[PDB]
């Protein structure tokens, strides 16, 4: 149906997360990684009428950006997607749900083992300098009572002992220490003020980037450690 | 080597409680399948060829089967005549515990040391029989254990020749060979240690180094049958690069079988934590 | 030659030793393995660089010759070499455990060790020559013998004593050197006319149906008899100068290990059996072609026939082995099987002896025969996928030999 | 180190001449072409505490442009480069001065045969038209009685006689004639006006663009002529 510019931005972010997309009826958007390492979910103001699987989300968004914002998207008579504008009609064939990784339900996040806050500018600086400094790993840990993030180059040092770029997140008042590792090719957030919720029990452990527009969840490589 | 697993699932895997029962059932299936089917599949060829009698016939010589109640692959196929199986019964010689029949890989190839040969054969047994997490745990265990192993066995054997051609005032020259590079670094390091110089035609064990060492180079090489000098032994050991050697001596094979067995050799994604 | 050059064919055997042996005995022959002298040899040479058998520049200081009927380990040691003189070997010391300073040679071995030291090389080599003369081996083996032992001994006796004594090895005074070993053209083989050289390494490589990471004597000995030797230190080259005692004892277990393997495999009994079943000289065992020629000729002569002249053909390579295409996939339940004597069985499927050819027929694409879409190539005459055609009622001589040998194998399994 | 944006832009333009740098402890920046064909100098206000050798300049400046200008840069415990922001640090590796090619001694210009001046728009025109017109060499000469420029196409005209760009640099009150030949790629300079110091003797000659921020010196190929 009708989609707003912010809604299309969220769809483009989901396309960056995964090429395909599932659109069930409702006011929720959800898509997981092809390998399932990352998951992006959000709540949209608009509603959805019918579920549809799209293989080429980025191309569909590129087509949609060329027409009016008030165009209506529905199920065409030929089993495809029909977009009706004021003067133009577009036929985008609908992909099979089985050909694209499809999520089932959002995850009820348990109590976070750690809660932290990150700003838009700091996260943008992190992601931008990651390319320049050829950083592929980031370790979030505790150093002199401060919860911080640090950059690590996995390829040249699999021991994760070479500090290359360390950004201080905030204060951490607790003896429950941890070192959680993230791979740079996973997180794909939009700019904004975000909150980190980190949960871990034994080998089990995941992290959550929650934001004002969308919420993403990412995994931890097994060499992550934590004492609580 | 026809692969027949449909009959097992068709009959019902739940019917079998022990590996011996499954082996016996598939043996009876082979017995009931071979003689009539092979006879009919060869009598027409015999009358095509117009001979007196068809002597041509096969048997049920070898069997293989992943252990019952486990999640191991059982048998994979890396390349032509390069594979592994977990045989239970060779020519009606039943084994109480399954024996692994392996060929092609570096388990039998002497280019790699013998310790890594044992490690590869154990890993092959684990992937065939035990399952994924077993191979992951064995990987991590050996990876921990490899660092503190003696530096003699984990040093690559090379031949030191024509050293004077590739030296530039005691420093590496144009197209300096890796072993010759290590020999030059050794000569720079042992300058003033009172040790005998490396001679042309000698054999050297090479230990590569990471970038940025005080010796300023990525490898060292020391003469055959001898040890590193005690003064620089600690400085070398603290600065050796066993990472790329480990991968070349152990990781390489798993990559092939796991990619050819629907298997992973180290995991860094969840698929569990989420739905 | 004269009937060859006039363009006419001469039938029978060009080779004559086979004819003589077949005519002289005729009936099947019996033998007692005890009577034939089987000698074993091994040599250790201390050298600055790898001792090269073809040039033989270093000196021999260790020779262990195992005689079968005398059942003796003759040990020749060189005391005063150019590598510094050394002490004299002690039997009782070697028999002891290694911790007190021994080498753990089993006592029954030392009960048969006839040890002799020599101050100079010429005396030791001449003594070895006359020992060969007094007790002439009938089959002279060892582990990797034509590669390192036979050549080195003969090159050294040529370079020290001269060819007039090098030729004394053979009972008929003929030691001709063949040069080729065309595989890489690396080494040279030797042939002493009168004694049948039979390298045990080749015998194991060909008559074992086993694969090992390394075929060196130590690993295969560990595989076979589960008896390695006490680990040592340093390069072998300096062993003679460090504890020469162990050195000599080392070589003494070296020759036995081979005998042990024989006692497990009975390989020389096998070579005697094949030689006396084919009525042929011993060394022909190395060549399957000579063996098969001998047996088929003997059978045909027993059937009052004549073998044809060896036709001369050019080398035309034919397509190799049909190898299936493996999909790199894990197969949990896989039943594998291969038929018995594939090629020998086919030999009775098509009866392919030289006289059994009967012409050709219309050739279809091979896939037609694979799918069977082609019709019957012939009804009264046999068919082969090569477009050629063979008899059905006339049994070939080669199928007759196959039937005889297969029946013999079944009878002997019974 | 606390550096200004103008210094970053100047040394970015410097980075075209040479990929690496040897920032010696002091106040004076100085680079030479890798083939030793062009030298560049400048004096700044930010004092240099310690000598540092940088292999990849462009990535370093990309990192610098994505942090606060007040981030303090110094030498870490391992001899590397540590730049600390208000709440983060970056560990840029420092190369050995041996591998990074840098000029040895500060360069004076003895004397110019005919000192002239060039306006910014002149070099700007030359640089934008060089690529489009397929020009591979230029000449500074005296024609009509005035010093002028001449664009040549060595690729086709080996005689370098086919003028494509002509512009009277200025007047010429003297008896010395000259034809200095330079390649546009050889001359890389910041957009701005300059003072030309042109000298010659025998087979060897100089052109120099003195600037308000940075000064460049380019050489003249063997085809250059000078009669005094």
């Amino acid at each position: 149906m009708k989609l707003s510019k912010d809604t299309t931005a969220l769809l483009k972010n989901f396309a960056t997360i995964n090429s395909g997309i599932m659109l069930k009826s409702g006011q929720f958007i959800m898509t997981r990684a092809v390998n399932g390492t990352t998951y992006a979910e959000a709540n949209i103001s608009d509603v959805i009428d019918f579920d549809v699987a799209i293989y080429d989300l980025n191309g569909f968004l590129g087509i949609l950006s060329l027409v009016n914002d008030d165009a209506e998207i529905s199920q065409s008579e030929d089993g495809n997607i029909k977009i009706a504008d004021a003067r133009s009609t577009i036929f985008w064939p609908a992909a099979d749900p089985s050909t694209v990784v499809a999520p089932n339900k959002p995850i009820p996040f348990p109590v976070a083992s750690a809660v932290t806050e990150i700003k838009a500018e700091d996260l943008q600086q992190l992601l931008r300098v990651s390319r320049g400094l050829q950083i592929d790993t980031i370790a979030i840990t505790v150093k002199e009572g401060k919860i911080v993030i640090n950059g690590f180059n996995k390829v040249e040092d699999s021991a994760l002992t070479r500090v290359k770029y360390s950004l201080t997140l905030g204060d951490y008042d607790g003896e429950n220490t941890f070192n959680f590792i993230i791979n740079m090719a996973n997180m794909k957030m939009q700019p904004g003020n975000y909150k980190l919720l980190l949960w871990a029990k034994g080998k089990q452990g995941a992290a959550k980037f929650e934001g004002e527009h969308a919420n993403y969840v990412v995994a931890l490589e097994a060499d992550s450690t934590h004492d609580f | 080597y026809v692969c027949v697993d449909k009959v097992i699932e068709k009959v019902g895997l739940d019917r079998f409680k022990e590996q011996n029962d499954l082996v016996e059932f598939m043996n009876q299936f082979g017995k009931k399948k071979m003689e009539p089917m092979i006879d009919v599949a060869y009598r027409e060829l015999c009358d095509y060829m117009n001979n007196r009698e068809h002597l041509m016939h096969m048997d049920r010589e070898a069997i293989s089967c992943p252990p019952l109640g486990s999640k191991g692959v059982g048998g994979f196929w890396k390349a032509k005549k390069r594979y592994a199986l977990n045989v239970y019964d060779m020519e009606d010689k039943r084994f109480a515990e399954p024996h692994l029949k392996i060929m092609g890989m570096e388990t039998q190839q002497s280019s790699t040391p013998k310790a890594v040969q044992e490690a590869l054969e154990e890993s092959i047994r684990r992937i065939l029989q035990e399952g994924e997490e077993s191979v992951q745990e064995y990987y991590k265990n050996f990876e921990k254990e490899y660092r503190q192993l003696d530096y003699k066995v984990i040093a690559e054997v090379k031949t030191a020749n024509d050293i004077a051609k590739y030296d530039d005032k005691g420093w590496p020259g144009f197209k300096c060979p890796f072993h010759i590079r290590g020999v030059l670094t050794y000569r720079r390091a042992v300058s003033g240690l009172g040790v005998a110089p490396i001679l042309d035609g000698n054999k050297v064990m090479v230990l590569p180094l990471r970038e940025g060492n005080p010796f300023g180079d990525k490898c060292i090489a020391w003469p055959s049958g001898t040890e590193l000098p005690k003064e620089i032994r600690s400085d070398v050991l603290s600065w050796i690069d066993h990472s790329t050697l480990f991968q070349k001596s152990f990781v390489k094979p798993l990559a092939g079988m796991c990619e050819s067995a629907g298997m992973d050799y180290e995991e860094k994604a969840s698929l569990d934590f989420l739905f | 030659k004269r009937m060859e050059d006039i363009g006419l064919e001469a039938l029978g055997m060009n080779d004559f030793k086979l004819a003589y042996i077949s005519d002289t005995y005729g009936s099947e022959i019996v033998y007692d393995r005890k009577f034939v002298r089987v000698a074993n040899c091994d040599i250790e040479v201390t050298g600055d660089k790898f001792p090269d058998p073809m040039k033989a520049e270093y000196e021999i200081d260790a020779i262990t010759h195992y005689d079968s009927i005398d059942d003796r380990f003759y040990v020749f040691d060189l005391l005063n070499s150019m590598y510094g003189s050394v002490s004299k070997w002690d039997a009782k010391l070697a028999a002891k455990l290694d911790c007190e300073g021994g080498d753990e040679v089993p006592q029954e071995i030392l009960d048969r060790v006839i040890y002799m030291p020599f101050d100079n090389e010429r005396d030791m080599l001449m003594e070895y020559i006359n020992l060969w003369e007094q007790k002439r081996p009938a089959i002279f083996t060892g582990w990797n013998i034509e590669g390192f032992a036979v050549p080195y001994i003969m090159n050294r006796v040529k370079m020290i004593l001269g060819e007039r004594s090098m030729k004394r090895f053979s009972p008929i005074g003929r030691v001709k050197s063949k040069l080729i070993q065309n595989m890489y053209g690396s080494k040279e083989i030797y042939s002493i006319d009168g004694v049948s050289i039979l390298d045990y390494l080749d015998l194991y490589k060909k008559f074992a149906f086993t694969n090992l990471p390394s075929f060196s004597l130590e690993s295969v000995a560990q595989h076979e008899t589960k008896k390695g030797k006490l680990p040592y230190d340093g390069p072998i080259n300096k062993l003679r100068e460090t504890n020469h005692q162990r050195y000599i004892s080392y070589n003494i277990i070296d020759v036995e290990s081979v005998q042990a393997i024989d006692k497990i495999r009975g390989f020389i009994d096998l070579v005697l059996s094949m030689s006396y079943y084919a009525k042929m000289p011993f060394s022909g065992v190395m060549s399957p072609i000579k063996t098969w020629d001998a047996i088929i000729f003997n059978s045909l002569k027993g059937e009052h026939k004549v073998i044809p002249q060896q036709g001369s053909h050019v080398k035309q390579s034919f397509p190799g082995a049909f190898v299936f295409e493996p999909k790199p996939i894990a197969r949990r339940y896989i039943m594998s099987f291969d038929l018995t004597s594939l090629y020998p069985s086919i030999i009775r499927q098509v009866n392919i002896s030289p006289e059994t050819i009967r012409g050709q027929f219309k050739v279809h694409p091979i896939h037609e025969y694979i799918a069977g879409t082609a019709p019957k190539p012939s009804d009264e005459y046999s068919c082969s996928p090569n477009g050629w055609m063979y008899d059905k009622h006339q049994e070939g001589i080669i199928p007759k030999e196959i039937a005889k040998v297969f029946f013999q194998r079944k009878d002997w399994k019974k």
